[PDB]
C-alpha cells in the first residue's frame, strides 16, 4: 500500500476529477474526501456499490459537488482530492483500452511456428505437394475477439470465437498439420491433416487473467482456445492526495533551442537554492534516480520546481 | 511561501542525466548572482551612510548587522576622512553605525535616522544608555551639530585632539587594546588605513576566534613617518602590543619600524604594496587576516584617485563588512547572535581594477563561490563590477 502526494494546476481541473470518475467507474476506488482550504467538506464512500451504473452516478456528483468551486478559484486558495484506491485485477474491473491492447497482442500471437519439415510439424501447400512452410500461423487465423459488456454488473470483457467456416477453409486448403517428417513431394491432403481449433469457454473479467501457458497449446494438430486463470494480487487501501492551485504551469524542454535559457528563467521568479542544491546533489549520484527531487517518466528525466516568488 | 500561493509550477524535461544537471548548475549561478549582488548607494555620501544604516541596524533585512535597537552612534564629518579615518573599530564595538553629518549643520535626514536607529520616539524617553560620539575636532564637527544633539537630550562625546595624530590615539583609547594587538598608518595613508578597516574591525575573543557578542576590535594608530622616531603619548599607548604596519617604506619609514620594535619588545609585521591598489590587494593575499580560499562575501567602494575625500563611502561601510553573515540580536534580556560571521574585505577600485586585486579574490575566494557582493555608492564603473561578479562565479 503506497501513500503519494500531487501537487495540480487549476486549468488542468477538468482533467484530473475526469481521472477519478475513470477510476471509481473501475471500481477500484473506495472513498474520495474532498477539502476546501484544508477543511474537509464532503465525503463519498463507493463501499456498497458493485455496478458500473451506481458508480456512474456517483461518479457525477464528484463534478457536480466541485464544480463552481474550482471554477472560480482565487489565488490563495486549494482544493484536496484524498483517494482511497485498491489495485490488483481481483478486486477491479479491466478498462476497455487495457482490453483493446491485450486484443490486439492476443491477435497477434504465434500459435504455431514454422519448422525445418525434419519433424511432425506445420506444412504448406505447394502445387500439390506439402513444403516447408511460408510463415508462423497466428491467433487471428483461427478465432476472433469480442468486447462486450456484462448483464450482471456492466463491466467491460473480453471474449473470443471460432472463425468461419468460410475463411476457415480458405486456411485449410494452404496450411496444414505433418505427422512425420515432409519430403516435399508429398500430395498435401495425404501427408498434412488441417488443424482443430477447441471451442472457447472462457471470458476475461475480473478476477481472471490470461493463462499464456495454457492459452493455444499445441497437441498435435489440436489448438486450444483462450484460457484465463485467477489474476494477480494488489495491495488495499492507497492514499492518493491531489491538490489543486491557482498556478501557471510551464514546461521546459531543456534538449531543445526554443527553450527558457537558466538565465531567463532566473530573472523571472525567484528559486531556493537549498532545494536547487538538493536537486544537483542528487544528479551526482548513480543515475540521479534514486531520491524524491528527479524522476523518470516516460522514458526521459523530469524534475519540478516551485519558485518561491517572482 | 506556501504553494497555495507560489506563482507558477515549472517542469523540467531532458533525455540525458548530464544535460539535466548543466541546467541546474547555470540556474543556480544567474539565481544567486541576481538576488545578491546589491548596490546600496543614494544620492550623495551623507545619504550613502544613512542607506547602509537603514538597511544593515535595526532592520528586517535577510543580512543585517542588527534587528534590534542600537545603543551607540558614532557621527563623522563628511569632509573630514583625516579625523575620523580611526573611527571604524569603534563603530564595530560599539555595535553602532558610523554615519556621516556636515561640519556646520546636522542634516536632518541624519537628525531622522539616528531616531530611527536608536528607537527615539515621543511616547517613550531617551534612557542614560542613548551615547553619540563625535570624531573629530570643532573644525572636523563644528559646536552647532554638538548642542543640537545635547538639546535632543541624549549624551555627546567629543573624541579629539589637538590635530589627526592625538585625535586618533582618542578614539583608539577608546577602543581599548584588549587582545595586545594594534594596526599603525602613516599621516599620508588614508587608502592604506581603509584597506585594513575591514579587518580591524572584526570582533575576536582573546583566543583569536570570531566572536560579534563578546569580542572586541583592534584599535588603529596613525603616526608621523616623516620624523625619526615615535612621541612619548604614542609609545605610552602602544605598550607591549603586536604591531601591524599598513603602508610603505615612504609611508612609514624603518625608522619608526625600529622605534616600535624596541618600545614594544616585539618585532613589527608590515604589510605593503607599491601603490593604493597594490597594497588593498596584498591585504586580501596575507592569511592572517582572510585565510585562503575561505571568502564568501565581498565589498567594492572607490579609492579616491580623483578626490581623497571620497574615502568616506568605505569608512561607513567597513563595520558592516567585518560582522557580515550574522545579526546582532536578543532573547529577553540576553544579547545572543544569529547565523555565522563570514567577514568581508573592501576591494577599491573607481576606473579600472588592478592585476593584483584579481589574484587577491581568486585566492581568498572559496572553491564553492562568492555568495554575496555590495556596491557601495555611485561612482564606479561597471567594467570592474562585471569583473569582480566572474571572479566570484556570479
Amino acid at each position: 500500500p503506497v501513500t503519494e502526494n500531487y501537487v495540480t494546476v487549476q486549468k488542468d481541473w477538468k482533467n484530473t476529477v475526469k481521472k477519478i470518475q475513470e477510476a471509481i467507474k473501475l471500481k477500484s476506488v473506495t472513498s474520495v474526501e474532498v477539502s476546501y482550504n484544508d477543511k474537509s467538506v464532503s465525503t463519498i464512500d463507493l463501499s456498497g456499490k458493485t455496478k458500473v451504473s451506481e458508480l456512474e452516478a456517483e461518479a457525477e456528483n464528484l463534478y457536480n459537488l466541485v464544480d463552481s468551486k474550482l471554477s472560480n478559484l482565487d489565488d490563495g486558495d486549494s482544493v484536496t482530492f484524498k483517494v482511497t484506491y485498491n489495485t490488483g485485477f481481483n478486486k477491479r474491473f479491466y478498462s476497455k483500452s487495457e482490453l483493446e491492447k491485450i486484443k490486439t497482442q492476443l491477435e497477434k500471437k504465434v500459435v504455431v511456428a514454422k519448422g525445418d519439415g525434419k519433424a511432425a510439424g506445420l506444412a504448406m501447400n505447394e502445387n500439390g505437394k506439402a513444403v516447408v512452410a511460408d510463415r508462423d500461423l497466428v491467433a487471428s487465423d483461427f478465432y476472433n475477439f469480442i468486447i462486450s459488456t456484462d448483464t450482471s454488473t456492466g463491466e467491460y470483457i473480453l471474449k473470443s470465437e471460432k472463425k468461419g467456416a468460410a475463411s476457415l477453409d480458405a486456411l485449410n486448403e494452404k496450411y496444414g498439420y505433418a505427422a512425420l517428417a515432409i519430403d516435399g513431394t508429398g500430395d498435401f491432403g495425404t501427408v498434412t491433416e488441417s488443424y482443430v481449433p477447441a471451442a472457447p469457454t472462457d471470458i476475461l473479467k475480473s478476477t481472471k487473467q490470461i493463462d499464456e501457458t495454457a492459452s493455444f497449446e499445441n497437441t498435435g494438430k489440436d489448438i486450444a482456445a483462450m484460457t484465463v486463470k485467477a489474476a494477480d494480487p494488489g495491495e488495499d487501501g492507497n492514499i492518493a492526495n491531489i491538490k489543486v492551485i491557482n498556478a501557471k504551469e510551464t514546461t521546459i524542454d531543456v534538449d531543445s533551442k526554443s527553450s527558457t535559457s537558466a538565465e531567463d528563467l532566473a530573472k523571472k521568479y525567484v528559486f531556493d537554492d537549498k532545494d536547487l542544491k538538493a536537486v544537483y546533489d542528487q544528479l551526482n549520484e548513480g543515475d540521479g534516480t534514486t531520491g524524491k527531487y528527479v524522476e523518470k517518466v516516460d522514458g526521459r528525466y523530469q524534475v519540478v520546481l516551485y519558485p518561491e516568488g517572482k | 511561501t506556501d504553494i497555495e500561493n507560489v506563482p507558477a509550477k515549472i517542469v523540467l524535461k531532458a533525455d540525458k542525466q548530464k544535460d539535466m544537471k548543466d541546467y541546474i548548475d547555470d540556474l543556480r549561478t544567474y539565481n544567486n548572482s541576481y538576488s545578491n549582488v546589491v548596490t546600496v548607494a543614494g544620492e550623495d555620501r551623507i545619504e550613502t551612510a544613512i542607506e547602509l544604516s537603514y538597511k544593515y541596524y535595526n532592520s528586517d533585512d535577510d543580512n543585517a548587522v542588527t534587528d534590534i535597537a542600537a545603543d551607540n552612534v558614532v557621527l563623522v564629518g563628511s569632509q573630514a576622512i583625516v579625523d575620523g579615518l580611526v573611527a571604524s573599530p569603534l563603530a564595530s564595538e560599539k555595535h553602532a553605525p558610523l554615519l556621516l553629518t556636515s561640519k556646520d549643520k546636522l542634516d536632518s535626514s541624519v537628525k531622522s535616522e539616528i531616531k530611527r536607529v536608536m528607537d527615539l520616539k515621543t511616547t517613550s524617553g531617551i534612557n542614560t544608555s542613548k551615547k553619540v560620539y563625535l570624531a573629530g575636532g570643532v573644525n572636523s564637527i563644528s559646536k552647532d551639530v554638538e548642542n543640537e544633539l545635547k538639546d535632543m537630550g541624549v549624551k555627546v562625546v567629543r573624541l579629539a585632539g589637538d590635530d589627526r595624530y592625538e585625535t586618533s590615539l582618542a578614539i583608539a583609547d577608546e577602543v581599548g587594546l584588549d587582545n595586545d594587538k594594534a594596526f599603525v598608518v602613516g599621516g599620508t595613508g588614508l587608502a592604506d588605513a581603509m584597506s585594513i578597516a575591514p579587518v580591524a574591525s572584526q570582533l575576536k575573543d582573546s583566543n583569536g576566534n570570531m566572536d560579534v557578542v563578546d569580542g572586541d576590535a583592534t584599535p588603529i594608530v596613525v603616526v608621523d613617518g616623516k620624523a625619526k622616531d615615535i612621541n612619548a603619548a604614542t609609545e605610552d599607548f602602544l605598550d607591549n602590543a603586536q604591531v601591524d604596519i599598513i603602508g610603505g617604506e615612504n609611508s612609514v619609514s624603518k625608522d619608526i619600524e625600529e622605534a616600535i620594535d624596541d618600545a614594544t619588545g616585539k618585532e613589527p609585521n608590515r604589510t605593503s604594496g607599491d601603490d593604493r591598489q597594490d597594497t588593498n590587494a596584498e591585504v586580501m593575499k596575507e592569511t592572517d587576516y582572510f585565510e585562503k580560499a575561505s571568502v564568501e562575501n565581498y565589498f567594492v567602494a572607490k579609492d579616491g584617485s580623483t578626490k581623497e575625500d571620497q574615502l568616506v563611502d568605505a569608512l561607513a561601510a567597513a563595520p558592516v563588512a567585518a560582522n557580515f553573515g550574522a545579526t546582532y540580536t536578543k532573547n529577553g534580556s540576553t544579547y545572543t547572535k544569529s547565523g555565522n560571521v563570514s567577514p568581508a574585505p573592501i576591494v577599491l577600485a573607481t576606473d579600472t581594477l588592478s592585476g593584483d586585486q584579481n589574484v587577491g579574490v581568486s585566492k581568498s575566494v572559496s572553491d564553492d563561490g562568492g555568495k554575496n557582493l555590495v556596491q557601495v555608492g555611485k561612482g564606479i564603473a561597471s567594467s570592474v563590477i562585471s569583473k569582480m561578479k566572474d571572479l566570484l562565479d556570479m
